[PDB]
């Protein structure tokens, strides 16, 4: 009998669908007087309404691209699929809600870039000796987890400027170890040494030619180097289709934004590349250290996984930073950097052990809900992140999109993408607010007061504009 | 070490005069010099530091000047208290070194000495010793010379001289001389003389006495 | 007010050691450099050395190295100058000096400490009257004080009555014993018509001997 | 609320001199209010950056200002078998300026110093220095309390104790009502940080040109420490004074240490003998809590209140995301001799990377309602990131949560509009306190006149 | 650590 569609007294087909996702409209010419056109689809057919004159949109979810999850991440550079589906179409009527699925997989044998960014201040004198065979040793242990591997090297000390830099005697500039009986390299901010390459013996031979410098204050300019190694894409050589690991090794504190004022530097960091053909950072003496927020922005933009491989005396410091830079990993480096290899391998496992979903370009009216299926076929409501996964695990999520009313723009799109992943799920939304009969309306109709109204969907509406 | 040649050793000047004191160094000292004042029988007081700057409390009539290795301390309108010793000190190099010093004396009209000779006393002669004293009181300038004569022949051994500071109320100097002999040697000769030579007399001033005779 | 209060006068034996002090009053000894200066009548002023009482580091003239030892104690706020293997050459006055503003200056001076090095014992002064010879318009008498140690002695005529017209000469060291003389002038009618006595006092041996002047 | 943003007044200096890096109001002996402006990258005599100071007279149209001349020649003195050296190249003279009575104090925090002795040296290092002037009489004086004559070998044979070679004295400055200059030296004691204090009168009376090393007996420096929590803390990056113990004969110091305890940042309130009364710890690491500190009574109870800026504070936002905006903390002084509690109010920036809280200037009572008010700078804030200054009014319970007025930068991008602030002085003698805003990136200063409330 | 040297 009387339901929520009839008890609102709608005026047109458009208003009838907006009442509830269960209402329908009858555009039949031969409808009885005391018969509501805005009733359930069953009531209309019981009230002898012409089946083709029924307006009853139904929310649907149709997949467009349903490519399967690749078993191996090798081969082709690169059309691997780790998100399924990749594109689905969504139709929603006012206040209605449809659901859909999504699957993500940590593909085995996925390419990896590892850029080793090393502190070469005088405090790291003995550390340099323990990694001169790392390039081949590192290839041997990563050969088990990936067939594609490129490694590169970079070095930093601090801003070469007083008071960080020793500026006397004149011979102390070419040899900061002058007042001692030793020789060290002149001071340098950040120098790129080896572009990411699959030739691992190029790493060994470059490291054997490296040596330390020396400056005055304990904290160093490593954050300058982290920034440049991130935004200088072409020079470092990050690959568009690979996991990017930036290993940062040091034994001391780090300078941060606004520290540069002790050197006369006040210009904020611009987050742009300033490493020229000479492979040195040229803005080191004119531009302040970056801030944590700025580093986070660039690291997230270039998909760089930062790894803090620091000594036990500063672990807590870099652990506390790692919480202000989400996605960052910390490993405890020994005082000589002898466990850095196992440290890099352990960090790579923690990095590929999470599957966290992110949403981009979501309309105002839409709200999403998530059901996780991590661990083992175990549903966890209100969750969009998985933890404790191994390389080769697959997880899935259930999602419901609840639209609020009818929006103006009838065509919109948003993206569901896991953080750090390349592939993504594109949802094409279509809002079915209008009725099909509205297109063949009769403006200035003869049936409505001799040209006063418009005859659409079997009723008269006041035209434009009363 | 750096040598400090301070000139002159002394000068006799009057109140209201404007005097200067030079101080020459073995090498350049780039105004790293100081001037000091020691009032008679008292301690030292700082006058100048870094060549031209006055020590707090020092009157403005003092002023230091000069550069390189030649420096000068100047006092405008001399005051009663200014009659004292003045020394220059350099601290451009270690060790610090001082100048010879300058003594400011009061100028007045020349005055001949007042000589008077005194034979040994009864109490002293009976103790196996003998001393002849020759006082030379109130004269100017300070330059003076005394000579002893036993039986006319000069005697140089056993003489003890002593001078005074410039007396305050008449600006004169006095001198004491004591020829100490044994009672045995004193009774070998008869006549004893002390001659005094001063710029006020071309001919020396003489005062003698004969033993036993009186 | 900055005042440098040095120790009292010292009298020691040849070959012994003495330690002079320089207590600061009105400021902290830790503030500035503290120097020591030696003053002799003939040789003049000589710089011994300096010390930074904050850290203890010292500097010396190579001449005084081995003989002079400068130290400082910020607790008692005092600086010290120790001399060892003493000699008659070490008989002088010693001053402690600090700067006013300039780090390297010599502006504030203590009152000084007199050091005398001799092996002679306390000896009472022999007082001898001096009377003129067998007449002018004025007359002069004298008083000889010979063979005493150590210094000083206070000489007065008529127990301080006759002060004007008197000349007391500085003492002279004649072979480890001092000698002092004094004169006085009056009119020919004052003496011998009126009695005149020479009063000499030597507190070391506790003697105030006095001799009257007698004609010949 | 009632600052006039239509009819501003602009003062400008040479191109590339960073005119407006620091500023302050100045009153001559007649009471005439002028503006002292520091330009730390002004060219010197050698056509080399040395810095410079300008003394701007008050004019409604503004324009260019005459310079306050200082000696910019490197000095050398051979004394005590040593060689003293002062290097003024790139010293940044005018990186901080402060005015007291008829005296202007301008400081060159990166002026370098060295002592040579035969083959050894003390190391050419930035001890900093401050230049004092009395414009009307022409008197000049200097103050550089971290210069020493200790050779480098001694500091090494000693574990670098009491190492004042990198003080950068004058980095921050302030003068007490009695006329006691207080210099912040963040590099003192091997970048632990120290304060140096000395009466202005004694600084003048003890200084002579050419001495380079002189004693100021009445001076007072803070103390060294073996505590690793103060290591690299830049204690003295910012400084202020006020009344926080009830005793009106004593003056208390406010010191910012923006990297204290491993970049946690802190602010400490001290007495005249550097005994710590209270310590306010930072909230978030690398936020630079203590970059700027201000002292003024905002709730009108007669007790000075404390304001601390943290320009790099990252605000928590939706989906575990952090956004650097900057934050200011308000601490109301409690009645009687009690400790300052938790922050009474949190003010947070809006524009990403805007650095809300870089500078905090007390304005006095701007709208004349009875409560002192403040201004906060976001030198890269506003919807265009060109810089923005926000005014907050005092109330009985503290400050108002929302701004009463927002001054958008009249300069182009990069001016650092607001990097320096100064108010609470009636420069046009209309009965309302005015605000001067520095924009060193554009080498200009803007003056906002307060007008009666509409 | 105090400066750029190992502990
Ligand atoms: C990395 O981040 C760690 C986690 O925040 C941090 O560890 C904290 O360190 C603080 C500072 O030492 C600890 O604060 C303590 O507070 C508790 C009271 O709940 C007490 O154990 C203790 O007393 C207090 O100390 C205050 C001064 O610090 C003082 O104001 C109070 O009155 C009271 O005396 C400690 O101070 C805190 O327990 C730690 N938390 C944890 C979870 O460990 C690290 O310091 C930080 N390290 C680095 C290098 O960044
Ligand atoms: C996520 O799971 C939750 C709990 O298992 C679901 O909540 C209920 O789901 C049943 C499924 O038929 C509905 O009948 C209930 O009305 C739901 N109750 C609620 C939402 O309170 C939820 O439907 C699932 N969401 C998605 C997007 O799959
Ligand atoms: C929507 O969720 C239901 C459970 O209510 C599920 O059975 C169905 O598979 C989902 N629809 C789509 C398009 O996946
Ligand atoms: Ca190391
Ligand atoms: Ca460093
Ligand atoms: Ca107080
Ligand atoms: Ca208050
Ligand atoms: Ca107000
Ligand atoms: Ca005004
Ligand atoms: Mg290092």
């Amino acid at each position: 009998g009387p339901n929520i569609c009839t008890t609102r007294g709608v005026s047109s087909c458009q208003q009838c669908l907006a009442v509830s996702p269960m209402c329908a409209w009858c555009s039949d010419e031969a409808l009885p007087l005391g018969s509501p056109r805005c009733d359930l689809k069953e009531n209309l057919l019981k009230d002898n309404c012409a089946p083709e004159s029924i307006e009853f949109p139904v929310s649907e979810a149709r997949v467009l691209e349903d490519r399967p999850l690749s078993d191996k991440g090798s081969g082709d550079s690169s059309q691997v699929t780790q998100v399924s589906p990749q594109r689905i179409a969504l139709r929603l009527r006012p206040d209605d809600s449809k659901n859909f699925s999504i699957q993500v997989r940590q593909v085995e044998d996925y390419p990896v870039d590892i850029y080793y960014l090393m502190d070469l201040s005088y405090s790291m004198k003995d550390d340099l000796w323990s990694i001169q065979n790392l390039g081949t040793k590192l290839a041997t242990q990563m050969r088990k987890l990936t067939s594609n591997l490129r490694i590169g090297f970079g070095a930093f000390v601090d801003k070469p400027v007083s008071p960080y830099m020793y500026i006397s005697p004149p011979e102390a500039l070419e040899n900061p170890c002058y007042d001692m009986k030793t020789t060290c390299l002149p001071m340098f901010g950040y120098k790129h040494v080896l572009t990411l390459t699959d030739q691992v013996t190029r790493f060994n031979e470059e490291v054997k030619k490296q040596s330390v410098s020396r400056n005055r204050d304990a904290p160093e300019g490593g954050f300058d180097a982290i920034m440049q190694a991130t935004v200088c894409d072409e020079k470092i050589g990050w690959r568009n289709d690979a996991s990017h690991l930036l290993v940062f090794t040091t034994d001391a504190k780090t300078h941060i934004a606004l520290d540069g004022r002790l050197a006369g530097i006040v210009q904020p960091n611009d987050g742009q590349c300033h490493v020229g053909s000479d492979n040195h950072y040229s803005a080191s003496t004119t531009m302040d250290y970056p801030s944590l927020g700025l580093m986070t922005e660039k690291l997230s933009q270039k998909n760089i996984n930062l790894i803090f491989a620091v000594t036990e005396n500063v672990v807590n410091l870099y652990q506390n930073y790692s919480e202000l830079i989400p996605g960052t990993t910390v490993g405890v480096l020994s005082m000589d950097s002898s466990n850095v290899l196992q440290l890099i391998v352990d960090a790579y496992g923690k990095i590929r052990s999470k599957v966290e979903l992110e949403v981009r370009d979501l309309p105002e009216e839409l709200s999403l809900s998530f059901n996780a299926t991590c661990l083992n076929n175990e549903v966890i409501p209100g969750l969009k992140s998985c933890m404790g996964l191994k390389i080769g695990d697959t997880v899935s999520f259930s999602i419901e999109a609840k639209v609020r009313g009818c929006p103006q723009e009838k065509e919109k799109s948003f993206t569901i993408k896991p953080v750090g992943f390349k592939d993504s799920l594109i949802v094409q939304v279509t809002f079915d607010c209008d009725c099909a009969c509205q297109a063949q309306a009769e403006p200035n109709s003869h049936r409505c007061n001799n040209g006063n109204g418009t005859f659409e969907c079997g009723v008269c509406r006041c035209g434009p504009g009363w | 070490d750096i040598l400090m040649t301070q000139s002159p050793s002394s000068m006799s000047v009057s109140l209201g005069d404007t005097v200067s004191i030079t101080c020459h160094a073995s090498q350049g000292i780039s105004s790293n010099i100081g001037w000091l004042q020691q009032k008679p029988g008292k301690s030292f007081m700082g006058l100048i530091y870094y060549g031209t700057n006055l020590v707090d409390g020092v009157p403005s009539r003092f002023s230091g000047s000069g550069s390189g290795a030649d420096y000068s301390l100047t006092i405008s309108s001399l005051d009663s208290e200014d009659f004292a010793d003045y020394y220059c000190v350099q601290y451009a190099q270690l060790p610090y070194t001082f100048g010879g010093g300058t003594k400011l004396e009061i100028k007045r009209a020349d005055a001949a000495p007042t000589v008077s000779i005194f034979p040994p006393s009864s109490e002293q002669l009976t103790s196996g010793g003998a001393s002849v004293v020759c006082f030379l009181n109130n004269f100017y300038p300070k330059d003076i010379n005394v000579k002893w004569k036993i039986d006319g022949s000069e005697r140089q051994n056993g003489v003890l001289n002593s001078w005074t500071d410039q007396d305050s109320k008449d600006s004169t100097y006095s001198m004491s001389s004591t020829l100490t002999l044994t009672k045995d040697e004193y009774e070998r000769h008869n006549s004893y003389t002390c001659e005094a030579t001063h710029k006020t007399s071309t001919s020396p001033i003489v005062k003698s006495f004969n033993r036993n005779e009186c | 007010e900055v005042q440098l209060q040095q120790s009292g006068a010292e009298l020691v034996k040849p070959g012994a050691s003495v330690k002079l002090s320089c207590t600061a009053s009105g400021f902290n000894i830790k503030d500035t450099y503290v120097h020591w200066v030696k003053q002799r009548p003939e040789q003049g002023l000589e710089w011994i050395g300096r010390i930074d009482p904050a850290n203890g580091y010292t500097k010396y003239d190579p001449k005084f190295q081995g003989k002079a030892t400068i130290t400082a104690d910020t607790s008692s706020n005092t600086a010290y100058l120790q001399l060892s293997s003493l000699t008659s050459e070490d008989t002088a006055v010693y001053y402690c000096v600090r700067p006013l503003y300039d780090y390297y200056a010599m502006d504030y001076w203590g009152q000084g400490t007199s050091v005398t090095v001799s092996s002679a014992k306390t000896t009472a002064p022999s007082v001898y009257p001096l009377a003129p010879v067998c007449t002018g318009s004025s007359v002069t008498l004298g008083c000889l004080v010979k063979g005493y140690f150590p210094e000083p002695v206070t000489l007065t005529w008529n127990s301080g009555s006759l002060s004007s017209g008197v000349h007391t000469f500085p003492a002279v060291l004649q072979s480890d014993l001092y000698t002092l003389s004094s004169s006085v002038t009056v009119t020919s009618s004052t003496w011998p018509s009126q009695s005149i006595t020479c009063n000499v006092a030597h507190p070391a041996s506790s003697t105030k001997v006095d001799k009257k002047i007698e004609p010949r | 609320l009632n600052l006039d943003p239509v009819q501003l007044t602009f003062y400008a200096g040479p191109n590339g001199s960073q005119f407006g890096f620091s500023l302050d109001f100045h009153k001559d002996s007649h009471g005439r209010v002028a503006i002292v402006v520091g330009a730390p990258r002004t060219l010197g005599p050698s056509q080399e950056e040395t810095g410079g100071v300008f003394l701007c007279p008050w004019r409604a149209e503004g324009g260019q200002c005459p310079s306050l001349l200082f000696d910019l020649r490197d000095e050398t003195r051979n004394v005590g078998s040593q060689t003293l050296q002062t290097f003024k190249a790139r010293q940044g003279l005018g990186a901080s300026v402060v005015s007291w009575s008829d005296v202007i104090v301008a400081c060159a925090p990166w002026q370098h110093w060295n002592v040579l002795e035969k083959t050894e040296e003390a190391e050419k290092t930035p001890v900093g220095s401050c230049f004092l002037a009395q414009p009307e009489s022409g008197r000049r004086a200097e103050y550089s309390p971290c210069r020493g004559n200790t050779l480098s070998r001694i500091y090494v044979e000693n574990d670098f104790s009491w190492d004042k070679r990198y003080c950068e004295a004058g980095f921050s400055s302030v003068v007490t009502q009695a006329g006691e200059l207080v210099l912040g030296a963040p590099g003192g004691y091997y970048f632990l940080g120290l304060l140096a204090q000395a009466p202005v009168a004694d600084i003048f009376s003890s200084y002579r040109p050419g001495i380079l090393l002189w004693h100021v007996s009445s001076q007072s420096l803070s103390f060294d420490s073996s505590n690793p929590e103060y290591f690299d803390g830049y204690w003295g990056y910012s400084v202020a004074v006020g009344e926080f113990d009830g005793d009106l004969n004593t003056t208390e110091y406010v010191v910012g240490a923006p990297t204290w305890s491993w970049t946690l940042g802190a602010v400490e309130i001290l007495d005249s003998y550097y005994q710590r009364l209270h310590r306010l710890r930072g909230e978030q690491m690398a936020s630079y809590f203590g970059h700027s500190v201000a002292v003024t009574d905002v709730n009108g109870d007669g007790r000075h209140d404390l304001l601390v800026g943290a320009p790099l504070y990252m605000e928590s936002r939706a989906d575990r995301k952090l956004a650097e905006v900057g934050r200011v903390y308000l601490f109301l002084q409690p009645r009687g001799p009690h400790a300052l509690g938790a922050p009474s109010l949190l003010l947070t920036g809006t524009q990403l990377y805007g650095r809300f809280g870089s500078a905090i200037a007390p304005l006095g009572d701007l709208d004349r309602d009875g409560y002192n008010d403040i201004a906060v700078a976001a030198p890269y804030g506003g919807p265009s990131g060109r810089g923005q200054v926000l005014v907050f009014l005092g109330q009985s319970e503290g400050l108002r949560s929302r701004p009463s007025q927002v001054l958008d930068s009249p300069f182009p991008t990069g001016s650092a509009f607001g990097f320096s602030l100064r108010g609470a002085v009636d420069i046009d003698d209309n009965g309302y306190p005015d605000l001067i805003v520095g924009a060193y990136g554009a080498n200009q200063v803007a003056v906002y006149r307060a007008q009666p409330v509409v | 650590x105090r400066g750029d040297w190992p502990c």
